[PDB]
């Protein structure tokens, strides 16, 4: 068997069914991506790093988020639980069809008392559950759980909540209500219908055994109007044809569509974040011609890559992104560094190894014993040490120039001569020769002085030049030059060194400013579809300490145009110069001369390859490689000599640009040098630099073709993109939340204000932070890292910044502009929502008056009427404030308590507390007032703004009595949480009933009976208690008939009976065919 | 099709006549060793989280001085660079260069967010702050 | 507080921490007292994720031994000297040598 397509070689006629799947060709999973060269046989397919048992498959070691996931179920996420159940005669109890009883089957419950709730995702199959529910009980059980679960660790109770972290917790519970939703509607089959009801109509069936039990809670029209009811009169109202499928695509699959609008029971709400997911991830989609370019285009056009497809529209390869999510992914990764040297280690170690498998170059030093054959002979030999093979130095050289901005490699100290060095000593000559020819391969800013002072340190004696100020002097060490204030000022303006004085340090002096080798850049990597993470260069730009010429291998080995050879040439040159004529070494008897010219003439002759390598092949390789890497280079820009431009500092910011506050500079600022400092070994790179070859057959195509096959068939670009994007996404939602807890120059819109809370410091800012992080990589399976840096202290920031100094003052400051974010976005919807629909979530607002009110009258405490209420127009009320201080009588008087205006009252009246003071003095104010309150004639109004509530049914045709309740409530209050309040509502009954007294002393301030959805829905009316007939507000669609089929009223209430449009996609693995080029 | 998760949450056709699979080449720059390379430098970055909180709102990480923990992990990167590169000292060393880097500071456990060290966690202290002003029942 | 009983030291430090619920004379002195002078009010924090190199705490204190500690910080912030000029003056005692 063969695909004709990919020309890959199968087995089995489902292999190949199974395998032009991946092409995009249907017939009648595990893999990531797949390669095929054209030149040999060997596929490269890549798996997953989590699964089992793998057979000869290459790992994805990256930490991909799961952005796409389905659900076939509903879309709703507020369920309607009935609370006090009823059974009722009926006139009609079931349907005939010539011998057949069906039963009736009502969409809602048939109870006295049904009020909705929110069980997120209580009716949906998915394939990958994100695990972030927010599950309420009923309101007759308690709801506490859900608002004490972020900042009470201590507590004085178990079932008390602290009221100083509702909003924190608020805001967390919509992060994951909003978190939980990110799925994509599925598009599972359809079945016509014929009942009388719903005549020809599609109809959406669920996954699974059973498909007509969803029937009835789907489509509330299809049950007819049997009885004479409220669910009954509400399905008369309710128009018919819509129901059912809307319309569906014109692309078809077989008979089956590709996307479908359908009526059906859901949410405005959930159907908004799905929609806005769903559009925030087909902007990221990518085409497989493009990744045909892009690959090409890294490939430098040693390889040509290949991906056919077959025409489709509902493929879905969500991997484009802007610059913007790099660079703000770069700055996190950079402040992750954090100065600790073994996140650096394995980055370089690995890359150096990478190097060493993919050069051409072989390094033997035996070139050097074949071309040498006190003997300066023998001892430079002995000096460089050729039988020692560990060369890592050199590779670990190249591979720091990527990352100038975070390491910076200097030189080893022990490699400098031994107590400054003599020029009178042959041995701290070939010291200085070694140096010399290693220092102009390290990104150190200070080289070039390095290496002048070190022959300024040896020629003290015998030359002289002239020092800056009356503290230092010409032997001080060349490696204690490590900061651009340190250049000598006759190392910068040459013209001071005397000729006459110091002949030979000026010709090294002007050997430097010279032949220094000069910097230059090559561009790499795709900058049109993969972006690019660079902060401080240009989009597409990979600058190197070297210049760079386009390659060949017929260029001669003596070639005194390249910068490296030439720098060789004359650092042999001058110490030729330097030996001439002996006037340097005294003591020595025997003359050297000759010898010494001999060797250095070797040396500078020597038929090395290195200097060819590193200007030709090198560059090529690091811009192959650098587009893959996990964490992309960071540099800063080479300048040769020029003092006043040589950056010294890099740092990283959080707060505006707009606002003065602490000054709180990074980690990274710390380092005496730019970057962290590791040292290197000049012996090593000497002799890697001055012993290399190739192989005697190298042809370059087929060498770089088969190089860079195998190390794009386990490329992970895409998965970083992707988490690229949840980190952009994850830090503008960390920032909009943080912005509504504490004080910043942040201005989001602040929808809710009227759940109480405090203004948090830092300590209480990075725990929230750290709840709202893990609940993020919980939600999208991550587990390596996202945000952690950013709460290392202060989290309330407000943008990411990363910028570097020059010498002389000149700052660098970049910014990238942080476009929108889908997950912040709903976030903000959702509490745009919460402030018209806090009751569904078990919150109400305004305060309680706490008061005696007995009487026979069925008003539903959380209505109260005008009469009870109370306010500070209210005439004779007291307003009392911290300052409260009680007192008691003497010989019969009363005790009184302190206004706020400053006069005394005895405990009578209605008053006005904060809850604070309550909180405060709970066990001496309850003790003093319980009395007063149960039979005397106090009412006090604590206020709150937001509390959780829970409910105790009653018969209304018995005694009650709340006081159990109340004091319970009032004993259990605490400095630090309290418990929910008890409230006392009768039942509603279809059919008249006596009536006995009830005692009740909790009731609200404002209509909180919001969730309250019908009573007595089997019944024809409520004749006694709380009425409530079914809301046509939110059956609009149905029960509007001029209303458009997509019209929503989102802002203010919820609608329970939508439009939603399912999809059905398919998500190929990458595919590419590596062709090679003659 | 249930995709599991990766951590824990809240819980006539004759042959024609191109086909063969005889392997006739070799590469030269060799396929394992390279896939072996890439296979090293794929992974992705350690994670540094010590001085970020917990869930409780206790910082992470042992309880050691900025500077003595920068100069600790120094030495501890060139003692591995020694062990990857397999002999007894390494030769690109992190520790002990020329630079002389005695204000460098690395994150560590023993400073809070607020500015503190935390010789008493931060909920011991919240804890004792708070039982500091509880009351009783009279009698 | 840094020790074994740290519960006790949250009322000595700061009177007017606790409530006034009272008409006795400890209550009526915190009622006279203002609310915003408690705790840490100023610091410097130089560097992120270290210590803030000083703060300004309201807290039960003595004025005498504060102005004690003042002058001896004083005095010992009048010694102080920074690696730069300690590296200058080793130079020069050295003599180039060192
Ligand atoms: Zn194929």
């Amino acid at each position: 068997y063969q695909c004709h397509v990919c020309s890959a070689v199968l087995f089995s006629p489902l292999d190949l069914d199974a395998h032009v799947a991946s092409h995009g060709l249907h017939g009648n999973q595990r893999h990531i991506t797949e390669f095929i060269s054209s030149w040999q046989n060997h596929p490269i397919v890549q798996v997953s790093a989590d699964v089992e048992n793998r057979k000869t498959a290459q790992l994805l070691h990256a930490d991909t988020p799961r952005l796409v996931t389905w659900d076939a179920g509903l879309c709703t996420s507020f369920k309607i639980v009935p609370i006090v159940p009823a059974q009722v005669p009926q006139d009609v109890l079931a349907y005939t069809f010539f011998t057949s009883s069906y039963a009736i089957q009502s969409p809602f419950p048939e109870a006295a008392v049904s009020r909705i709730v929110v069980h997120t995702r209580w009716a949906s199959n998915v394939d990958f559950d994100r695990d972030s529910s927010v599950i309420m009980a009923p309101p007759t059980e308690n709801n506490i759980h859900l608002f004490k679960q972020l900042l009470n660790t201590e507590t004085l109770s178990v079932r008390g909540a602290n009221p100083l972290m509702f909003r924190a917790n608020v805001l967390h519970m919509l992060l994951e209500f909003v978190l939980d939703n990110l799925y994509l509607n599925r598009h599972t089959g359809f079945s016509q219908d014929h009942t009388p009801f719903t005549e020809g109509a599609n109809l959406r069936s669920l996954p699974g055994p059973d498909a007509e039990k969803w029937y009835s809670i789907m489509y509330p029209t299809r049950m007819g109007t049997p009885n004479v009811s409220k669910i009954c009169n509400f399905v008369a109202s309710c128009v018919r044809n819509r129901v059912g499928r809307f319309d569906r695509a014109q692309m078809m699959n077989g008979a089956m569509s590709e996307w479908v609008d359908v009526f059906e029971t859901s949410d405005a709400l959930t159907v908004s974040i799905r929609g806005r997911w769903m559009a925030r991830l087909a902007r990221m989609n990518i085409n497989p011609t493009e990744i045909e370019w892009a690959l090409t285009e890294c490939a430098q056009g040693y390889v040509t890559v290949t991906s056919p497809y077959a025409p489709s529209v509902n493929r879905l390869m969500p991997y484009r992104i802007s610059n913007a999510e790099r660079q703000i992914s770069q700055i996190i990764r950079v402040m992750n560094i954090g100065n600790n040297a073994t996140v650096i280690q394995p980055v370089l170690q690995d890359i150096s190894v990478l190097l060493q498998r993919i050069s051409p170059l072989q390094i033997d030093p035996t070139i050097i014993s074949n071309t040498m054959s006190l003997s300066p002979a023998s001892s430079i030999l002995g000096k460089l040490r050729p039988s020692n093979s560990d060369f890592s130095s050199f590779r670990v050289a190249l591979a720091g120039w990527l990352y100038n901005g975070v390491v910076t490699t200097v030189i080893d100290d022990s490699s400098y001569p031994k107590d400054g060095g003599s020029v009178t000593s042959l041995e701290n000559l070939w010291d200085f020769f070694i140096l010399a020819l290693a220092l102009p391969l390290t990104t150190d800013p200070c080289a070039p002085v390095k290496a002048f002072m070190t022959l300024a340190n040896m020629m003290v004696g015998f030359e002289t030049i002239p020092m800056d100020n009356q503290i230092y002097t010409q032997s001080r060490r060349a490696s204690a030059f490590s900061t651009p204030h340190t250049w000598p000022r006759c190392f910068m303006n040459i013209q001071l060194i005397s000729p006459i004085d110091a002949p030979i340090l000026r010709q090294w002096a002007e050997i430097i400013h010279r032949y220094w080798p000069n910097p230059s850049q090559i561009r790499y990597g795709t900058p049109n579809v993969f972006g690019s993470a660079n902060l401080f260069t240009p989009p597409e730009v990979l600058l190197l300490p070297i210049d760079h010429q386009p390659a060949n291998v017929t260029t001669p080995t003596l070639d005194f145009t390249n910068e490296l050879t030439n720098w060789r040439a004359r650092v042999c040159e001058l110490m030729k110069n330097l030996v001439d004529n002996q006037r340097y070494q005294p003591g020595w008897t025997q003359s050297l001369v000759s010898s010494m010219r001999g060797t250095l003439g070797k040396l500078k002759l020597i038929k090395s390859m290195t200097p060819m390598y590193l200007q030709q092949l090198a560059p090529v390789e690091l811009a192959v490689i650098a587009p893959m890497l996990p964490f992309p280079p960071f540099q800063v820009p080479y300048v040769r000599l020029d003092r006043d431009r040589v950056p010294t500092m890099v740092g990283v910011t959080r707060q505006s640009r707009d606002t003065i506050t602490q000054p709180a500079l990074s980690l990274s600022t710390t380092n005496t040098t730019v970057g962290v400092p590791l040292a290197l070994d000049a012996r090593a790179i000497t002799v890697a630099l001055l012993s290399g070859k190739y192989p005697p057959d190298l042809v370059t195509n087929v060498w770089y073709a088969d190089a860079i096959y195998p190390m794009y068939a386990d490329t992970e670009v895409f998965s970083n993109l992707q988490r690229d994007v949840i980190t952009c996404e994850a830090v503008q939602t960390l920032v909009t939340l943080v912005a509504q807890i504490s004080e910043t120059q942040y201005p989001v819109d602040r929808y809710l204000d009227w759940i109480p809370s405090l203004r948090a410091s830092a300590a209480t800012a990075a725990t929230f932070a750290e709840w709202v992080n893990t609940s993020m990589k919980t939600a999208f399976d991550l587990s390596d890292m996202l945000l952690e840096p950013l709460l290392s202290g202060d989290p309330r920031m407000t943008q990411l910044a990363i910028q570097y100094q020059q010498y002389n003052g000149r700052t660098f400051n970049v910014i990238p502009e942080m476009p929108g974010s889908v997950i912040a976005d709903c976030v903000q919807l959702t509490a745009e929502v919460f402030n018209h629909e806090y009751n569904l979530f078990g919150i109400a607002r305004g305060d309680i008056i706490i008061g005696r009110v007995q009487s026979t009258h069925l008003w539903s405490p959380l209505a109260p009427p005008p009469d009870l209420v109370f306010d500070r127009d209210t005439p004779g009320v007291h307003i009392f404030g911290r300052d409260c201080r009680i007192s008691f009588g003497m010989n019969g008087a009363a005790p009184m308590i302190r206004d706020e205006t400053g006069m005394m009252v005895p405990f009578e009246g209605n008053w006005i507390f904060p809850l604070a003071l309550w909180q405060m003095n709970t066990r001496y104010f309850n003790q003093q007032f319980d009395a007063w309150i149960k039979t005397g004639e106090l009412r006090i109004r604590i206020e709150m703004g937001a509390y959780p509530y829970m409910l105790h049914y009653y018969d209304p045709r018995q005694y009650a009595n709340a006081w159990n309740l109340t004091s319970a409530w009032l004993e259990e209050i605490t400095p630090t949480s309290i418990p929910s309040v008890p409230f006392m509502v009768p039942i509603s009954s279809d059919h008249d009933i006596s009536s006995a007294p009830a005692v009740q002393y909790i009731i609200s301030t404002e209509y909180n009976d919001r969730s309250l959805f019908c009573t007595n829905s089997s019944s024809p009316q409520t004749i006694a208690g709380p009425d409530k007939h079914i809301p046509v507000e939110r059956y609009n669609i149905l029960t509007n008939p001029d209303a458009p089929p997509t019209q929503i009223q989102l802002p203010e209430v919820v609608d329970l009976y939508n439009v939603v449009t399912r999809y059905a996609y398919e998500t190929p693995p990458i595919t590419a065919v590596v062709m090679g080029v003659p | 099709k249930r995709i599991p998760r990766k951590t824990k949450g809240k819980s006539p056709a004759t042959a024609e006549p191109g086909t063969s699979n005889c392997e006739h080449y070799k590469a030269r720059p060799g396929i394992a060793s390279v896939q072996k390379a890439t296979e090293s430098a794929e992974l992705p970055m350690k994670n540094n989280d010590e001085g970020t909180p917990d869930k409780r709102g206790n910082t992470k990480g042992a309880l050691v001085n900025e500077h003595v923990e920068a100069r600790d992990e120094a030495d501890d990167a060139t003692k591995k660079q020694a062990k990857d590169t397999e002999k007894a000292k390494a030769q690109v060393t992190y520790s002990d260069t020329g630079i002389n880097n005695a204000n460098e500071l690395s994150r560590s456990g023993n400073v809070d967010n607020e500015g503190g060290s935390n010789q008493k966690p931060m909920s011991t202290r919240i804890a004792e702050a708070t039982s500091a002003i509880v009351s009783k029942h009279p009698a």
